[PDB]
């Protein structure tokens, strides 16, 4: 097992696949043309939808999950009243905090803004 | 067609894909729209250079 040659450096057998996995070729690839789709997914708020499903996989009962989130949200508003109700929503803050607690990274309260707004007074108009 | 030269059915498309979208803004009666253009190229041309040639 333990082998040292001449100069005291231990020499050892590096473990390798030494076998063929056909799943390696056809699965570690990528589609190149989803930039528009990715940007709309974030725009419509679909990312938090996946995060909610992620959090519910760690929960035994979805009704106690709902109650716990509301309880945590109530605590945020009492602690800092003026920071919530506009661009930052307390329930959205709770959900993003709970995703970050798992070690993943999300923007605070999923809040994002349009960088191409042509100054104050201008509202983006939605094409139904 | 002779001398045993195999034809190659090439698709001439240095631009792989292109899309456009429009954002509309307004403050009262004053309207204003913004045009976005997305360009994908196969590297034989930059997207900015493709925009100029188009």
């Amino acid at each position: 097992g333990i082998q040292r040659d001449d100069n005291g450096r231990r020499i050892w057998r590096r473990r390798t696949l030494t076998k063929k996995d056909d799943m390696l070729r056809y699965k570690l690839q990528r589609v190149p043309f989803v930039e528009e789709q990715v940007r709309k997914i974030k725009e419509v708020g679909k990312v938090m939808t996946m995060d909610i499903e992620r959090l519910l996989l760690s929960e035994d009962n979805r009704f106690e999950f709902v109650n716990s989130v509301a309880a945590e949200a109530t605590e945020y508003v009492e602690k800092n009243r003026d920071e919530y109700g506009g661009t930052k929503k307390a329930i959205f803050h709770v959900l993003s905090n709970r995703v970050n607690d798992l070690g993943f990274d999300r923007p605070e309260a999923y809040a994002e803004s349009d960088p191409y707004k042509p100054g104050p007074g201008y509202l983006k108009e939605y094409y139904t | 067609f002779e001398d045993r030269s195999y034809p190659i059915d090439a698709v001439f498309m240095p631009v792989q894909n292109a899309n456009h979208s429009i954002h509309s803004y307004g403050n009262g009666n004053e309207k204003q729209e913004i045009l976005f253009i997305e360009i994908w190229t196969n590297g034989s041309l930059t997207p900015k250079e493709a925009l100029h040639e188009a």
